[PDB]
């Protein structure tokens, strides 16, 4: 349920896979992806216990030192939120509306790395919910996710995703009362 | 960041949670330390409470209004020392920045 | 048939739903689009009564001036052409080949507004038909339609198009008989 | 089994649409492509005799000279090699795992013409088998593939695909020996 | 830099040394601090231990990487210190950076 | 700005008045820490004292000079602490550097 | 490129052997020229082979000091052509890269 | 520019015939090489015949299209030559440009 | 560079020795060629001699002028080959410099 | 065997004399140079007790702030190691070889003050021997010296070098055997 996160996004798929295969070598770890995204990137996931996880990056990140400047964002996370599992396993159903009065808070940032450890940062720290995690998919590689909570909340999240985000946030807007038309689209 | 005083030993928790319950840090830890300064031309020498308040770079300001318009002495002690962010761990980065109340 | 029709194009996908949000409040229109596009944009379109759509653009409008430089296009019709409707809803059929004689028209255009207002221009000038109509679908963020109709009427409706697209034109093609393979995919 | 092969691609696909049509009036080929890629090109492809094909190929030269700087890249190949038609016709099946030994070489260029001719000529020069080829599909207009074989026989194609490839190679990463995890994706 | 991090005063001492004899850091100090912090909307009180860190600028991915895989909370206090180089003793920076095993 | 040097706990007061009674140093706070450090490849265990010195920007080299010119140890610690002084308060940075004489 | 050295008629083949089945050069072709040269202030008149040398761009320097260090004559002849590649077949040029094996 | 290829000596003169009368190379001279190659990782010796032919600037593309899909072998021959035009005879370059039929 | 020139196989000695006795060239290699050309429309063949020879960069103007001031047809054959003088070998490139003979 | 030592460096040999005036009216101190090196600096060091030493340092500086950037670097080391004196007083013999199987480090630096200071550091952590010191001598003003020991010794002493010399530092390499020929005109 809480396992530990490692990510890597790299310039290069042929370096990406020469990456992989260094972390999977390393640690007895589980691949979750390996795969080209927008623009043109490589992203990298491996999921495991926190030992295991912190050994496989060390060694992931020394053979990105091969490609210079390759290297554009790491993460890693001892205990990734429950609630982030289900949409980086891409296994996931549409969550209720629980309660039509709650407000929504729209952030979206330039690396997937960045929108994974403020979304984890954010769901730890307020009481919110996360609705929508989209990651590098036909965006011209960006990445974006959606919390429900009270307008309290739902500010306060907005504080620490401003915190952690930095430099690669885009843009972060909060809406108190979405339209009937609109919630249909933003709860998906 | 992180910001220093330096308060005498009665009043340290008193003012410690008075600045946490009402928003303006979101920790504060104290250290009883012993402090030799110049008074008049004389070597003194006095015990006193050391002060980090870990706030975020928003409630700087907010802190040092309120504790310059309160502190006892009549030049207060307040030095904010600057944080390497890239190197520290970002998930405690947004609890400090979530925990200090702006109001 | 023919009612209002009204298109924004935003930087943000955060400031896109403000805008959507702030438009359905504003006046009792049906939201027909929110979502992100190529290369990173917002396409928002609502569809009602012509007063409706023009009160609901005017707020819409409003908000985007929060996002400095946010908005890159918009457009409004009072009266749509019955034959843009079906591409725009997304529910259409391949027209049939009518007519092999007849010439084509091949338009791209940078922006999903110029495109829509440059169609509908061209289609209530010149006796032509659209055959197909793709808006900003991984293709880079360009949006393209095909026009169908005799020599002299596929000529009239360039001049029609050039005007209206202005600097928002990226290229404009005249084939005078396509080929026999050729005309299988155009048709689609 | 072995037929001609020409590529052609252009920076419009109103300019691609006329270039097509006047390769298929110039001699009896077959279009196996003409449809917009990333990020907002057009990829024209034909095949049939060499004789016809080399004709076609110039008259479509001929009016790409309309577009002044359209062109980004072309390739005729006098015969292509019978493991690259299964990729080309997009009806392919994964290869099986035959030596768990075997290295892989994992090459991407910016241009679908210097792939095809790359991909070639290694395949023709050192023993080797051709796993993956993807041309152009959301990777934000690169194109990659991959090769596998012993390790003296990668090195030597790795030496073929530099000097072919040119100025449009990306990267270039020999794995001696991938991991099991890794291997069930790159033999897809 | 100097890195800071606030465990219970039970188990100091056995993370110090387990952080210096493995090479992670070249020099631990361990100070007895009193923290105030806010739990469940409620001003706490507890007595922990505050360890200030001697790592070279190398070291700090690792030693981060290795506190928040093992420490016991919820959200590490892991903060960097920013330290004026060309003021320093420059051969105590350089017996930091040996001292740092990189391992 | 903040230099931290560490001494053995019997001359920890001695120091820290003649270090500001000859004026290198405006102001000196004394911490009783623990240290734990390698020697001899042995992970070993001492009470030392912290010595929080604060002094200005420009009596910086006279007071580094001075410390590695009479400490006991071979290789002195004496790491010096950046301060945001757009921050901090201005008022205590001139009595800081007025407190700490050129001579 | 294409590199162009002359040699006696009757070491022709047993240099181009060797020098292609050590992998040196992917290919050669042996033209019987008749050379004009000057020797002594006086034009003389021999019967030699031209060599024709197909190697890649990195075989060059390879090739270059394989020949000086076992050419016979006191000033080898050595010239390269250059070869314009954009007009060239690319997959020939693919298939010199490939038999001109680095070792 | 200057291009090379290798033909078996049988249909030299046949495949240069054809060459010229279709316009597509306004010169063409055949010389009769010894060819030295590696086939199947054995050094093989066999009788070609080397053609030069001479050809505008603006004839190369056609005539390399015209020669690969043509050619018997599977990877042919076909080398082009720079050639430095400011040094040459342009009375000859504007004949080989006339003769060089774009049809 | 080489320069190419192609003349009937008669004249073929008399020119190279009388090129290379009077200093305008350092070295001339004769091939005997087949040469296919077309006059009046019709294709032609005829049995040449083509000459490769090697001269300076300073005695090319010097050699055309001889050549062009002297050749029998009405357009005379004369192409300039592009060498790469840095991975050729320097020291015949000044013994060609040097046999060329300014005058 | 263990003094004080004191080090600066001057763009002008006229102000190196009015520098070394003043540090020897100081403080009772020896003067061990003043001189003009490579490419037109002046180097001057002093010995003595490290409360003189300090003083002299203090006055020195004090008069090179009438150059305005004269000065080029200094240093101030409160107790010498015991090897690096023979090398400075200039009277010194060329070390034995006593382990053949020993890995050299060979260090070079723009400065002297660098190279004095990098080389104190790395003989007080590491357990290695200095062979050679050599002191801005028709180099071009550059300053290199040679240490001798073990593998894990010399590359623990190559960390230390690196921090000290910081941005100073032109370049570092390790040799782990050096060849017998090599070994006579190192160990020089």
């Amino acid at each position: 349920a809480r396992p530990a996160l490692g990510v890597l996004e790299l310039k290069s798929y042929a370096l990406g896979v020469a990456v992989a295969d260094a972390a999977l070598r390393a640690a007895p770890v589980e691949l979750l992806k390996c795969e080209p995204v927008e623009p043109g990137k490589a992203l990298i996931m491996i999921r495991g216990e926190p030992e295991a996880v912190a050994r496989a990056m060390a060694a992931a990140l020394e053979t990105a030192k091969a490609g210079s400047g390759n290297l554009i964002d790491h993460a890693f996370i001892g205990r990734i939120h429950p609630a982030l599992l289900p949409f980086l396993l891409e296994e996931t159903a549409a969550p209720p509306i629980e309660d039509p009065d709650e407000a929504v808070l729209v952030v979206e940032t330039k690396t997937v790395a960045a929108a994974i450890e403020a979304a984890d940062a954010a769901l730890d720290v307020a009481p919110v919910r996360l609705l929508r995690m989209r990651l590098s998919e036909h965006i011209g590689g960006k990445a974006y996710f959606v919390l429900a909570g009270d307008e309290e909340a739902v500010r306060k999240a907005a504080r620490a995703v401003r915190a952690v985000a930095g430099e690669k946030l885009i843009d972060l807007r909060i809406i108190p009362r979405p339209h009937e038309a609109l919630r249909g689209r933003l709860f998906f | 960041p992180i910001a220093l005083t330096v308060v005498p030993p009665e009043e340290a928790e008193p003012l410690a949670r008075e600045l946490v319950e009402a928003g303006l840090a979101a920790e504060v830890l104290l250290v009883p330390v012993r402090r030799i300064y110049r008074e008049k031309g004389k070597v003194r020498e006095e015990e006193v409470t050391l002060l980090l308040i870990l706030v975020s770079r928003e409630g700087v300001p907010a802190l040092r209004a309120w504790i310059e318009a309160r502190h006892p002495d009549d030049i207060p002690l307040f030095i904010v020392l600057a944080v390497d962010e890239e190197a520290s761990n970002k998930r405690y980065l947004g609890y400090i920045a979530a925990e200090t109340h702006l109001y």
